[PDB]
RNA sequence: UAUGAGUAGCGCAAGAUAAGUGAGAAUCUUAUCCACCGUAAGACUAAGGUUUCCAGGGGAAGGCUCGUCCGCCCUGGGUUAGUCGGGACCUAAGGCGAGGCCGAAAGGCGUAGUCGAUGGACAACUGGUUGAUAUUCCAGUACUAGAUAUGAUCGUGAUGGAGGGACGCAGUAGGCUAAGAGAUGCCAGUUAAUGGAUCCUGGUCUAAGCAGUGAGGUGUGAGAUGUGUCAAAUGCAUUUCUCUCUAACAUUGAGCUGUGAUGGGGAAGCAACUACGGUUGCGAACUCUCUGAUGUCACACUGCCAAGAAAAGCUUCUAGCGUAAAGUCAUAUCUACCCGUACCGCAAACCGACACAGGUAGUCGAGGCGAGUAGCCUCAGGUGAUCGAGAGAACUCUCGUUAAGGAACUCGGCAAAAUAGCCCCGUAACUUCGGGAGAAGGGGUGCUGGUGUAAAAGCCAGCCGCAGUGAAUAGGCCCAAGCAACUGUUUAUCAAAAACACAGCUCUCUGCUAAACCGCAAGGUGAUGUAUAGGGGGUGACGCCUGCCCGGUGCUGGAAGGU
RNA sequence: AUGAGCAGGGUGAAGGUGUGGUAAGACGCACUGGAGGCCCGAACCAGGACACGUUGAAAAGUGUUUGGAUGACUUGUGGA
């Protein structure tokens, strides 16, 4: 879903459009209190410690049901808005008891569709099923190790995830890219299907576009000193000879894949 | 209980005379309230009540160094009619 | 052109108030530095 | 202490005379003209300054000269609030942080909590008033909150529960109004030199209340299951429907209409006396037309994506409520705290060592032309900004000209020149199809009467002109190539670019208490993120294309053996 | 983080609408309509060039041109 401007000047170029074209109408629900927060990056330390960043507007988050570790009940999604944030969008709930809940949105949903698990419910789009009760070769989101707690895992703005399989006590699902881990089959799940798609082709002409994206620009490592980068400045944009280039920090980054095999984990994974 | 300074006398002195009001000065660590009702016991006279201001201290030089002459709170005594004025 | 100082009283402290200079345990110690010494204040 | 040297400079703008002042006047004061600024060089207001203000007196230094003058000096006064700004309210960003966490120590982190305005909460506004204070002093009107005085009656209804406050940007339309123009109307002068009358002030009302309205949004409600509102709730949103969506109704609302409020304001002037300077007193109409905002409704609406603070004051619900005057309204009269309040503030008080040629919030900001807050000259207002006189040397620098010729000068049309306004014609090239492009080039442009221009140009004829955006103010163009796409950013105290950046494109790393990063750790970022995301490396749109070589290096992976 | 702005005037997209257009869309021309690192040009913010001065008004300017001029703007406030 991508529109175009009309190249009138320049700068407005290409400037691949929206097509946004879908979402439920305006005005974000005001009991849907989060703080905002701007770290800038900059920690507790704070003098800058973590790269090219900042510009974006006070961005008035909103608590989505993270976890949904509630039970079959009358689950009326109402409107789809706009994510400010993540890629996909998003949407409101009510239950029996006159809540205001409130989940991500997926491809093909509509308002009034209730969807529910207990994990009483079968395989329509937007249950919260666990793979235990989940057959084999589906399309999910919203599986996290630790049960009673919500996405910090593939939960995917972006697409949404599948499953390839499940023994014992864990499942054996893939993520993207030949990836698979092993969950705890009793963990809690979201049959489905991501909100947006389109929205990782989307090219914008402007800097300050992007600044309004909120990044500061990124300077290349070759015209730094060697005060700043083992980029070795020096006679013109000469190049760079010094054996597989690397962070300003000092480490090499092209290549090796620092895994930390001594983990809490690898025996949850794939071949890869 | 007295604890007023002083009456300050100006020409707009004789104004406060004939407006019923006048200018008198008593320590910092007061309240117009409590100034107020120290006059209503010692005058017997009716207050209106009193303005604010106080006085900056004046550093300047008075001698051969500076003369670091100090302010004070210049109390406007706002009164009402049908009391006992004093021309002193 | 412009220059460095051109303060707002809440400038003018907010670096040197007794408490600022008393704070950190170490700004008190070069104050007493600025007492032993005894010039001619000791907050400012 | 010389010296240079009585030389540089005398710190960006014009005063002038007469009279006073004194002892001594250029430079002090007045009068009278001139002049300048005037989207300011006005007024008012932040920070700041910290008394510089004013009155009187004086002139040791200071004033870049003089100096009776002064931001200089002595002395004395000068700043007034229930409502103005803050605090006695709340809270962001942040800071401190008992608890706790870790750490040789000091420490550094941090839950509760605590402050922290530039924010959000809320009553007063007109007139007069000094040498100076005015929303502060007082006349008139309030309103807010409390008090004690006083017919309630069971009522209050919380830290809970809601609601609400409560918010992006652009753009258009009105609505009204400040504000301005024109005449009605009022007051005073028919001016003196051809002419011979028209001349300029005129031109009020404050918010609160009382009652409505420009109008706006807004859908409403009712019933039942409540399923909940961590307890409860009649408050809330939704299960389900009767509807019924007239929008009645809930809900806000510029201005105006009267009232408020007949409030003294108001000049030529008039008298009086106070020096007659000045003060006191007295005294005019108070009409309408037209423009009318970016102010106003009001982020009201429309529209578009980078999707747009906070709590608290406030309402509602009940847990409770001696609920018995807690409550509660009438009633009555008082009260209403503390700090700040002067002046200057595009500036001789600020910050530039200085009476400096910088910097410095914000809000208003006249007419006439004029789209215009650009010009240009005069409003209101304010100012003459600090050494001058001579003489017009040469020279130095800012300005105006120039035959004839043109860039022949130079490394280089470098600087200056010249063009430009508005309208109306017309407009190549390639193009990524928008542009180019104001391409270029062309024409017009004053006034008089018509007629048509008022909504409205063009007509006709004439009058003229050296000249008709009469001056001001406001593009030199073209061809071609290289580099870079572009806009941005770039060394303030040299260098703005081909340098950076940038979308784009490429690769690689990271499945999560991420990777990576910061810190001893703790803690935290990354991000309430989840591989379309995050980190690193390259290159820098679009179009085409990215060929070969794993010997070596590094990387990855594998394990037989050596080590 | 909270705020303040940023005169005017063109330009004209997208979007939308309606009829000729269409089986029906694509099309036609209106109408809105302004989005826009749009343009000109004020304040404002810079400094490209040039002259002046350079023991300078000045520890970094003046003066004349020049750019941006609704943004990656400018910048108050108060912080790290």
């Amino acid at each position: 879903g991508i529109k175009v401007y009309k190249p009138t000047t320049n700068g407005r170029r290409n400037m691949t459009g929206s097509d946004f074209a879908e979402i439920t109408t305006s005005t974000p629900e005001k009991s849907l209190l989060v703080s905002m927060s701007k770290t800038a990056g900059r920690n507790n330390t704070g003098r800058i410690t973590v790269r090219h960043h900042g510009g974006g507007h006070k961005r008035k988050y909103r608590m989505i049901d993270f976890k949904r570790t509630t039970d079959n009940v009358v689950a009326k999604v109402a409107t789809i808005e706009y994510d400010p944030n993540r890629t996909a969008n998003i949407a409101l709930i009510v239950y029996a008891n006159g809540v205001k809940s409130y989940i991500l949105a997926a491809k093909g949903l509509e308002v009034g569709m209730t969807v529910v698990s207990g994990p009483d419910a079968d395989i329509k789009v937007g249950n919260a099923l666990p793979l235990a009760n989940i057959p084999v070769g589906t399309l999910i989101h919203n599986i996290e190790l630790k049960p009673g707690k919500g996405g910090q895992l593939v939960r995917s703005a972006g697409a949404s995830a599948q499953v390839l399989g499940s023994e014992g006590k864990y499942t054996l699902v893939r993520l993207q890219s030949g990836e698979v881990r092993m969950i705890l089959s009793t963990c809690r799940a979201t049959i489905g299907v991501v909100g947006n798609e389109q929205q990782s082709l989307i090219n914008l002409g402007k800097a300050g576009r992007t600044r309004h994206m909120g990044i500061r620009p990124t300077v290349r490592g070759s015209v730094m000193n060697p005060n700043d980068h083992p980029h070795g400045g020096g006679e013109g944009r000469q190049p760079v000879g010094r054996k597989s280039p690397m962070t300003p920090w000092g480490k090499p980054a092209l290549g090796l894949k620092t895994r930390n095999k001594k983990a809490k984990s690898s025996k949850l994974i794939v071949r890869r | 209980y007295d604890i007023i300074r002083k009456p300050i006398i100006t020409e707009a002195s004789m104004a406060a005379m004939d407006q019923k009001k006048y200018t008198f000065e008593v320590d910092s660590r007061a309240h117009k309230l409590l100034i107020k009702q120290a006059v209503e016991a010692v005058f017997d006279v009716k207050v209106a009540s009193v303005n604010t201001i106080s006085v900056k201290p004046k550093s300047k030089r008075v001698g051969k160094y500076t003369g670091t002459k100090s302010g004070y709170k210049k109390a406007i005594v706002t009164l009402t009619e049908d009391s006992k004025t004093i021309e002193i | 052109m412009k220059r460095t100082y051109q303060p707002h009283k809440k400038s003018r402290k907010t670096t040197h108030g007794f408490r600022s200079r008393m704070a950190t345990k170490n700004g008190r110690r070069v104050l007493a530095a600025r007492r032993r010494k005894g010039r001619a204040s000791l907050t400012v």
